[PDB]
């Protein structure tokens, strides 16, 4: 119904948070790599 | 607009699944970097 659209929307926003996080982990990782 | 709305719901479902796939691949890239990566003045594409 209208409810299932709200649920799909919520899950989509939820996944965006996971995308922000893995990107921030990658940023941190680049900062922490060995250099030479 | 129930025909356009059903496709919006399914569209949002598909986007979520695609995003999941990207997150998984970015995490795999991160794992490679965590184990083997370095930054060097003369690293890069050689």
């Amino acid at each position: 119904s209208s409810d299932n659209m709200q649920h799909a929307y919520w899950e989509l926003k939820r996944e965006m948070s996971n995308l922000h996080l893995v990107t921030q982990v990658q940023a941190e990782l680049l900062r922490k790599l060995k250099t030479s | 607009s129930s025909n356009t709305l059903v496709e919006m719901t399914l569209g949002m479902k598909k986007l979520k699944e695609e995003m999941e796939g990207v997150v998984k691949e970015l995490a795999e890239n991160n794992h490679i970097l965590e184990r083997f990566g370095s930054l060097t003045m003369d690293g890069g594409l050689r």
